[PDB]
Formats: C-alpha cells, sequence, structure tokens
RNA sequence: AACUUCGGGAUAAGGAUUGGCUCUAAGGGUCGAUCAACUUAGAACUGGUACGGACAAGGGGAAUCUGACUGUCUAAUU
RNA sequence: UAUCUGGUUGAUCCUGCCAGUAGUCAUAUGCUUGUCUCAAAGAUUAAGCCAUGCAUGUCUAAGUAUAAGCAAUUUAUACAGUGAAACUGCGAAUGGCUCAUUAAAUCAGUUAUCGUUUAUUUGAUAGUUCCUUUACUACAUGGUAUAACUGUGGUAAUUCUAGAGCUAAUACAUGCUUAAAAUCUCGACCCUUUGGAAGAGAUGUAUUUAUUAGAUAAAAAAUCAAUGUCUUCGGACUCUUUGAUGAUUCAUAAUAACUUUUCGAAUCGCAUGGCCUUGUGCUGGCGAUGGUUCAUUCAAAUUUCUGCCCUAUCAACUUUCGAUGGUAGGAUAGUGGCCUACCAUGGUUUCAACGGGUAACGGGGAAUAAGGGUUCGAUUCCGGAGAGGGAGCCUGAGAAACGGCUACCACAUC
RNA sequence: UUCCAACGGGGCCUUUCCUUCUGGCUAACCUUGAGUCCUUGUGGCUCUUGGCGAACCAGGACUUUUACUUUGAAAAAAUUAGAGUGUUCAAAGCAGGCGUAUUGCUCGAAUAUAUUAGCAUGGAAUAAUAGAAUAGGACGUUUGGUUCUAUUUUGUUGGUUUCUAG
RNA sequence: UAACUACUGCGAAAGCAUUUGCCAAGGACGUUUUCAUUAAUCAAGAACGAAAGUUAGGGGAUCGAAGAUGAUCAGAUACCGUCGUAGUCUUAACCAUAAACUAUGCCGACUAGGGAUCGGGUGCUUGCACUCGGCACCUUACGAGAAAUCAAAGUCUUUGGGUUCU
RNA sequence: GGAGAAUUUGGACAAACUUGGUCAUUUAGAGGAACUAAAAGUCGUAACAAGGUUUCCGUAGGUGAACCUGCGGAAGGAUCAU
C-alpha cells in the first residue's frame, strides 16, 4: 500500500505481549531493529504492561529521557525499541538486571538476573560467511555482526557475546546431547535435549528433542536455541525450567498453593 | 546436429577455451550437480549442445517444488506439457472428482516423448508459461 | 447485415494502401557446371504526404407498388 | 439443540402442496416505553452532487539568527538567553474512508528469490584521495549565490508575484589531509653470468568488461619443460592454502584495463583536562549529525501448489497488429513475449475451455444448527482496489499519490 | 513384589530385504589382568586385548508409482467451544488474591477445534500401477576386449606412458 | 394371405403368417475346443423406427378423409344409407412420431411351492423323467405396498451390488 | 566560459473526439392475438352410465362452438372365458 506501515492495530499485535481489548485502538508498533517484528517485546510493553513501573506511554518516555533503563549495555530512548530473546534490560535505579527469556506458555518472563550474568547474553549464529577483503564474519539472532570468529563455529551453533566489547567469550557446537531453548511454535518455551536431527534436502531440518520428564517432540531447526551442555545451562533458566506440565498437572500445582 | 544454428554464436558464457593453450582434449564444456540426488545425464557431460535453460550445462537453478507427470505434448523445442492428474474432495458428498492441470516444462537436449512420467524442478520463471525443468525420466 | 428458392444477396455496407530509387527473398530449364523468363512478397532511402498523378474508371443505404427471371414489340412521339 | 398441526372427501387411506409454528449482531415500519450496564448507526437506491469550517506538519545542549523582536542583570567587541520569519532536514507513500471495478483475477493456506530493490533501525566497516610525489595546491579551514529582511510596484480577483538592494549553511559547488611494508611491471649500470641491481611507476573503495583461483575417490612410481630446491649434493627432493550450499559461473580473492571517476567528515554541542618547547605548541573526553559497503530490521516486487457463484437459449477458443515456444538484443531493481528482430507452429478445452451474467471486492467470520447441510459476509482484524471518469508524471527509499501536478472528458465556483 | 490375566507394542527363529556398502566409534557386552562385589541362582559385577558396529552419523551407489490412514508440524488475532476469576448478579472483562495495609508478597492471563492443499512421519489391509515371453532378462569373485575418469606420489607447475582405483 | 391360429414362435423395437429357391444373419442347447478381463451402464455422437403425412415416377381391385348425396332431427354440411377425391399398393427420397404400453430402464446376486408348454440335450423301456434356455400361467405371501395389487413392484429408517435417464 | 528559458525534430505512452462494428441491459408503440380472474350471461350438449356413435393416443382433413370423420394404435373397456 504505497509504502511501509507505521501502526498496528491492537488485535493484530502479538498475542504474546497480553495487550488488554478495551483500553486501545493501537498498539506499539516495534521499530526497526535487531529482533523480528512478530518475536520481539517493546519496551513500553515491559516497563508498563509486565513490570508495572509506568502507567501509561507518556511515563515510559519520562522513564527512557532520564536516560536510565540500557539494553545490552547501552541506552535506548524509544519506547518501541523491540527487545528481544536473550537481550539483557539493565535498569541504573533499582539495580535490577533481567533477560527477556520465555515462560512456558510462550511469553517473555520477568526473569531478574545478578549483575555478573549481565556481562553477556548468548548468539544462534544464522550465518558465517566471508565480508570484504576476506576478512569471515558471523551473524548473531540479534543481527550483531562479529568478525574474525573460530573457525570451528558453524551456522547454528550459540556464541556468547562479552556486550562491553561485543567479542565472541566462548561457543558452543550443535550436536547430539546439548541442551535447547525452543524460541518459536507450539512447543514455544520448552527446555531439552537434542536426540537426532533430521536432514531432508532443499526443506526443512527436524530437531528432535527429549525434556527431563521424557517427553519427546519435533520442532523446526529454526526454532531451536543451543543453551549449553546436559543439565548445564549457561544463562540462569525461568522458574519452571521449560517443562510443560498438563492442565490436569497444573490445576494439581494450583491446589498445593491454594491450602493458604 | 549442427549447434551452431542461429544467427548468433552459441557458448556458456565466461568459459574460454583459448586458442594459445594448444591441445587436442576437448572444448571446456561446463557442468554442475543439480543437487537433490538428481544425477548429471553423461550426455549433459559429454554432449555439445548449448543450453541457457538446461539445468545441469545452463545458469538456471532448481529450488522449490518437484513436481511428477505424464508427457502429453512434444511439438515445441526444447519444451513439453505435462499433465498431473489429482483426486479432489467434495466433502458434501464424501467424495472425489478427477481433476487434473497441464504445466508446461522446459526439457534440456541431455533427454523424452508422449506417454513418459518425468520429475520435473521448480526454476525462475524461464518463459511467459514455464518455470519448471525436467531433471529425471523414468519410461 | 437483413433476407434467401441455400445458388445468392456481395464490389453489400465500410476502411486502409499505391510514386521514384537502391536492394533482398522465393518460385525454373539442360547436361556439380551451364542457360533463361517474368510473377509475387519484403526492406532501406527519398519528396512542398505526392503517387490508378493524363487517360481510364460503381455512388451507396432503408422500404413500398409491380412483372418471377434472360428474352420481345409500336422503323418516325409510348 | 433428533417433536409437528390446519386445509381436497359423505367418510377413508395416500401423493402433494398452501397455511400455521420458532430463530435471525436482519433491514424497515406501527403502536408503546421507568431504571442500570453495553452500544450498531447514509452499506443496500445515487463510487450521485456538495455551501462552510476543520482533518499534516515539524526544534533539541547539539544544521542556518544582526527579527531595525522580547529580554536583559552583567557567562563575553565575533556569537552565546528566550526566540517570530525564512533556508536546510525529516514527514506528508502512514492513518481514515469506501466497495465501483474485479470470477484463476482478488483472496486463503503453502512455497520460492541460486530472480531482485529497500529511507529508516541495529551491528560491523574507510592510514592507500595531492598526481611530476622539487612549483604552489589555503587545511590555523577554500568559492559565490540566495531566502527571510528593507525598499519600489502591478493585479477586479487567489497560499499570484516582478524589479532593486543586503547576508548565512550539515543548502549548493570545489578541495588538501597521515604509518610502514610487500608485490608487480618498467628499467639505469656490467656481463655474457644456472647473472642482479640501483630508482621509476602502480597497487584503497566504487564503476564496466575480459581472464584466473575458488581443490579433495584411496595407494605406487616411471618419463622430465627440466633449470628451481637445498648444498649431505648421488640434484635429499619434503611441507604446500582452499569457507559455505541439496545445488552455482556462490562468497571472497587475484590479473589487465575502463569510468560527463562514486565515496573516503572544509559539520555541531557540552566538558575543559594532560604534557611545557607557557607558543595560542603538541596531545585529549563524553556524543550530535553525516557517510561507502556488507549484514540486519521495517518492507516491497515477482512467485509455486491446490481451492471460487449461476449459465451450453455460450462448444470450440487463442494466433492480422504476441497467441505458445526457441535464439539474440532492448528495457527493468530484477525474472519473463515485458517489448523488438528473426525462426518454429504452437497453447487451452466436455475433468466445461472460450463466452455471458452476478442486485460478486476475497478471507477471518455470521445466522440457523441431531447428524449431514442450507443461507449470509458493503461493515471493527487481515489482504486488495479507488479517490467524478480516463491517461500521463514530477518529487522521493517508497506514489503511477489525487487534502501532488499536467491534459482531455463530465460537473460546478468567482 | 511376583503372579492371576486381559488388551495393546517391539525383536528373534521357522526355504524368510531387515536398501547396499565405505570410514567415524566400536558404544556396548559370551572380549576376562584381581571371580564370588551379591534379596528366592531367570528380582545378577569392580575392566583388559582384536572385538560383534543396526546404538549412530555423511558418503558415493541406485532407489516402480500413486491413492488411503496414524502421529507430528502448520493453519494471525478477534470470533467459537472451553479452564480460572463473586464485574454487587449478569452480558462482559482479564483481571485479581493474601500480608504486620507503616514502605510487600503472590497465583494468572490456560487448553481444544479448524479437512480440501503442501510439508515430515509410522502402517502396508483396501484400490490402482510397473516388472523376465521373438528374453535386448537376473546374479557374478569369472575370463577378455573397449571406454573414459585422476587421487598421495615420481621436487614443483607442466609434458607424460603405466600399475592402479572407481 | 382366411380356416389351421393358441395365454404358441421369432425379432433391438417398430414388426413378422401361401410355396419353393438363393443370400447372408441370429439365439438357445452341446462341448475335458480357443483367448484370458477383452466387461456393465453410458453425456456427446449414431442406426433402425406403426399409421398418417410430404416430393417425383409406376399402379389404381377394394375400402375411403374431403366432398357429393338420401334419411333422421328444432338444427345435424353427425352418427345411419348410396357414391367418391387424396389416400390405401410400389420404386427413389423425406418425415421421426403413437395409449411407440408390461403406462414397470439395463446388468448382477439372493429369496417359494406347483403344474402346463416351446427349443436343445441326456437317460431310457420310447412317453415319461431330469436338465439348460425361453414365452407365459396357477397358489401363497415370507416380504412389499396408499391401496389396487406384485415371485417382483421382495432382499429399503435393521435405510449403501453397479450404472443411465426422468 | 560553464550553466541555461522560450522554442523545436523524431519516438514511445496515450486521454479524448468523430465514425462504423459488436455484445449486454432497460424501455416507448397504432394495432394484433392469447391467458387469467371466471363461477354465474348467450348458444348448444362434447365428456362422466354402453353418457345414449365406448373412451383415449398419434396423424390427416372438415369447421359458430364444443366437436366430426378417415388410417394405424391402446384398454386406462362395456370382454381376463370355447
Ligand atoms: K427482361
Ligand atoms: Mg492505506
Ligand atoms: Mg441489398
Ligand atoms: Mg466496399
Ligand atoms: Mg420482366
Ligand atoms: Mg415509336
Ligand atoms: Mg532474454
Ligand atoms: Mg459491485
Ligand atoms: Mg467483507
Ligand atoms: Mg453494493
Ligand atoms: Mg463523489
Ligand atoms: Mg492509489
Ligand atoms: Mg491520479
Ligand atoms: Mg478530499
Ligand atoms: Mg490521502
Ligand atoms: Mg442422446
Ligand atoms: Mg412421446
Ligand atoms: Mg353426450
Ligand atoms: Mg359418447
Amino acid at each position: 500500500a504505497r509504502g511501509p506501515k507505521k501502526h498496528l492495530k491492537r488485535l493484530a499485535a502479538p498475542h504474546h505481549w497480553l495487550l488488554d481489548k478495551l483500553s486501545g485502538c493501537y498498539a506499539p508498533r516495534p521499530s526497526a531493529g535487531p529482533h523480528k517484528l512478530r518475536e520481539s517485546l517493546p519496551l513500553i510493553v515491559f516497563l508498563r504492561n509486565r513490570l508495572k513501573y509506568a502507567l501509561n506511554g507518556r511515563e515510559v518516555k519520562a522513564i527512557l529521557m532520564q536516560r536510565h533503563v540500557k539494553v545490552d549495555g547501552k541506552v535506548r530512548t524509544d519506547t518501541t525499541y523491540p527487545a528481544g530473546f536473550m537481550d539483557v534490560i539493565t535498569l541504573d535505579a533499582t539495580n535490577e538486571n533481567f533477560r527477556l527469556v520465555y515462560d512456558v506458555k510462550g511469553r517473555f518472563a520477568v526473569h531478574r538476573i545478578t549483575d555478573e550474568e549481565a556481562s553477556y547474553k548468548l548468539g544462534k549464529v544464522k550465518k558465517v560467511q566471508l565480508g570484504k577483503k576476506g576478512v569471515p564474519y558471523v551473524v548473531t539472532h540479534d543481527g550483531r555482526t562479529i568478525r574474525y570468529p573460530d573457525p570451528n563455529i558453524k551456522v547454528n551453533d550459540t556464541v556468547k557475546i562479552d556486550l562491553a566489547s561485543g567479542k565472541i567469550t566462548d561457543f558452543i557446537k550443535f550436536d547430539a546431547g546439548k541442551l535447547v531453548y525452543v524460541t518459536g511454535g507450539r512447543n514455544l518455551g520448552r527446555i531439552g535435549t537434542i536426540v537426532h536431527k533430521e536432514r531432508h534436502d532443499g526443506g526443512f531440518d527436524l530437531v528432535h528433542i527429549k525434556d527431563s520428564l521424557d517427553n519427546t517432540f519435533v520442532t523446526r531447526l529454526n526454532n531451536v536455541f543451543v543453551i549449553g551442555e546436559q543439565g548445564k545451562p549457561y544463562i540462569s533458566l525461568p522458574k519452571g525450567k521449560g517443562i510443560k506440565l498438563s492442565i490436569a498437572e497444573e490445576r494439581d500445582r494450583r491446589r498445593a498453593q491454594q491450602g493458604l | 546436429l549442427t549447434v551452431q544454428s542461429e544467427r548468433a554464436f552459441q557458448k556458456q558464457p565466461h568459459i574460454f577455451n583459448n586458442p594459445k593453450v594448444k591441445t587436442s582434449k576437448r572444448t571446456k564444456r561446463w557442468y554442475k550437480n543439480a543437487g537433490l540426488g538428481f544425477k548429471t545425464p553423461k550426455t549433459a557431460i559429454e554432449g555439445s549442445y548449448i543450453d541457457k535453460k538446461c539445468p545441469f550445462t545452463g545458469l538456471v537453478s532448481i529450488r522449490g517444488k518437484i513436481l511428477t507427470g505424464t508427457v502429453v505434448s512434444t511439438k515445441m523445442h526444447r519444451t513439453i506439457v505435462i499433465r498431473r492428474a489429482y483426486l479432489h474432495y467434495i466433502p458434501k458428498y464424501n467424495r472425489y472428482e478427477k481433476r487434473h492441470k497441464n504445466v508446461p516444462v522446459h526439457v534440456s537436449p541431455a533427454f523424452v516423448q508422449v506417454g513418459d512420467i518425468v520429475t520435473v524442478g521448480q526454476c525462475r520463471p524461464i518463459s511467459k508459461t514455464v518455470r519448471f525443468n525436467v531433471v529425471k525420466v523414468s519410461a
């Protein structure tokens, strides 16, 4: 329609932001940025809707223009900045550091982390190819170009990133036995060990994933994200740890809390 | 036969035979593995033909959908029509109906007659109609 | 186009083109050589956009009366 | 949320319809109407016509202030605060409206770009610019040419503008800048040696073409083009560099040139520090805007598969003057009869082509609902199209834009 | 617990495709350098030495072809069904709920359906399809011809006959 | 083309009846012959199709639309009576319809007694039985049906063998 | 000493207007000929009983009107019968 769209209607928003239907008509349209639109969480959502610090979209700007909040160690003044998976939101006041990571329902958790952990983030490597003057580089899932990587690093490997420097500290090869975070689909937010990979040339590779309670499931390779070795998560995981209980089993765990 | 029948000279682009390096082996004929377990015919590697649109000895890449169908016309030059038959479910009657579609297909001189079953691969638009290249013959 | 005895109506109606020059192509005969007609189609160029350049050469359509048609007669008013 | 009843007969059993019955985010209308919550609403006919008002503009510490503007209370003979105007930049391509067109079109799910463009965001990324490199060429910083503004005016009339005079830039147009080294061609000189060397030029990036590398299926040596090892010297004779894809002429790197020669910061704020050679020396922080390319994101364009209502009182359609394909070119961001030239005679169809109709925009959905179905979907979300009707087009990353222009047509204003 | 079963699932053997081979890796458990660590000898180990590779990855090598069905994945949100929640009830909404109510703790915003098409996967009944009949048929460590392909060498490019190796 | 002439035959139906030749055709039966799925039903498209009717030659006895004509009658160009044109027959062309009717599509299977009869075959004790295939018929109704009725009009709410048409 | 206005050649795109052609959709019309309301009026009496000539089908001719007659069918006949 003549050129790019600047609005987003509240119903056409991502469901996983959990915006109320009545209060509004539009919803905050993510600016262009590191993450894809439907996979992001605008800061205005994070501040106002999720943490309950701001009450309006004016107050979100009041907070952003003080230059408190910083995403991956750099200050941002954009209400609709597209923060996404593995990003570190650091507030100076409070001294709360959070990492955006999916709970099991497939929604961004309020996952508070220690100040040590906030030094780094993981990065799924998307493409690895040779740049100008023969200099090799990798491309992470948040679109960071990193030049001069370890030649062991191939596509689909995760890569630990220093943030301050923005350099590869360490990496994890994609193989059988590695822990995984599923970052899309029905099984968004589940955690589990890789079992084997199905090939399918000129198609979509699939990844069988066991979990701690011995429930297998398959996803597309595009939705998988390596996060460690077996029982050795590089980041801190949220409460649950990507388990997926039945609606029955969930309802039983409410009746423990119901006692009070 | 002939090869040089057209008004222009027929060559694979950016493939220099070089008269200076005098050797009586053969002309540099380029070819490629098409992919997806499709064998390059010997006729592609050995033969003299030039075809901008051949998926072995040309600049087209096979990607997207692989389809099969019976050959129903071989009267165009370097292209054919195939018939893909199928059954279409009508849910009110819990029954099917035979439908069909014709798909025009580029055929390299590597290969085909009326009656033959062929596998064909999707490629960039080659003509007004043709978006498919013969990549295997099975009769 | 109506209509029709299916033969017609019909050149229906209604349009476009046409010179000069320089070329190209196709179409043959006789023993690969050799000999020879005009026909047709195309292209470039060119001009006071002319050009079936004089001559030669249908106006057409919608209906009605009437005799079917070609044919014949009042030489000197039909 | 699986139900029927009245109506042909003198009476009967049927067929069979008519009538009843209930629903309708389904319109109108009649009569009637206290309260709370919620709330559709010029779609249907006329995508008919429209008076008036308004619906798009925008400024920070940080492009341009001599407002003959407001201050000033004293941060300043350059400016320094707060600021009309105008230039510059960005936006005005979103939104909102409507449903006329449109029936393999749109649209839905599903693919593809190894078939392309992409403002912006985010992440990377630029010692190689003078060319006589001993004439000049400022880099302690280069050229005019203009607005607002001040005057002089026209016009019945408009977001009309002429003439004259000033003057800014992140506008416009120029133009220097700063480490080594390696490698290539050229080659002075001497010496015919399995000869080698001053010093000469070039080597960023982008542009265009041609060429080259971009290996790999396991173990042996013959025979040397030999004329290069490494001097153990019978010439031991090894070790070499090679990323990605299912797949490439991919990425990338060379080589030779090419270019109405692209870019490679003459820009702006707030801090004012460190060295001393106390000259306005050298060096230096936080970050604004800018910029080449790659990546990214927001997109865009094209695209694969299957799916659409009634109609045969539409059975053949397409191909002159692109129909289907081939070759080459042109054009495009790019693929492609997209267009041109030449050549072939193809392409669709009773499994319904082609044609006609639609009181047809598609879909998510809605109504009714034993099960199966039937009917509706102009309308809150998604996609498309349009802005009286047609066509053309400037600007710009993006428009064939209409609260942009140009023309014709229709309508209408002063 | 073992056993009484029923019902389902996998692997063996029985004239029994359970694609084939070529290096990764032999994990393992009839490989045993210290045997009795140890509930009814069917409720069993401390590892060395080629191993036995169907436990598990990419390679050439060629693979009758569908339909149907299972599971998975997909099929925006809203709407539909539907869980939780005293909006005073309800239509709704996505809230809310417990504290020392004096500087705070906490559960949520599920789940299901949506085929026809395409994708991945298990099954091989049903229904179609192909194969050796003028054998141009199958398997083959044979036994020749013939046809190209090029790897570590033989210094290294290159010329270049072979042994190979496919 | 009488009588013979029938609840008899043949034919896809329309239809087909004196004798004898000639020409091809066909069902059924018999078969330890042959091929091996070649089939069933069929939009489109075709052949044949009573009578009447049409065109042009032949023919033209009889009957007879029209018409003439005598009665009847209120009328009677109606029935009745006497004549009579086309027609009735044939050759070459057309026409394409009928209560063209069993008012019952075709193919296949199954469900129940009975005797007659036509064609072929087999056994015989030579006129009877069995058998296949036909035209029908009688009883019952298991079933079916609104009923009349129906051995198909049955095997349909216990609802699905295949298929055309309306 | 390079920008650069009017103007202008050829080109593609091409509105719009004449002009035929064609398809679709509405609509006027003297007069004509039907149909229905429709059952009542006029004239008969064709059908229903052997409906007073059994009825009906196809066809063909006749004609105030129902109808009548020929040829060939049918029984849905007034005969399941020698
Ligand atoms: K005459
Ligand atoms: Mg819009
Ligand atoms: Mg005429
Ligand atoms: Mg004429
Ligand atoms: Mg005359
Ligand atoms: Mg006279
Ligand atoms: Mg081309
Ligand atoms: Mg419409
Ligand atoms: Mg709609
Ligand atoms: Mg409408
Ligand atoms: Mg309007
Ligand atoms: Mg538009
Ligand atoms: Mg416009
Ligand atoms: Mg407007
Ligand atoms: Mg607008
Ligand atoms: Mg028929
Ligand atoms: Mg009939
Ligand atoms: Mg009577
Ligand atoms: Mg009577």
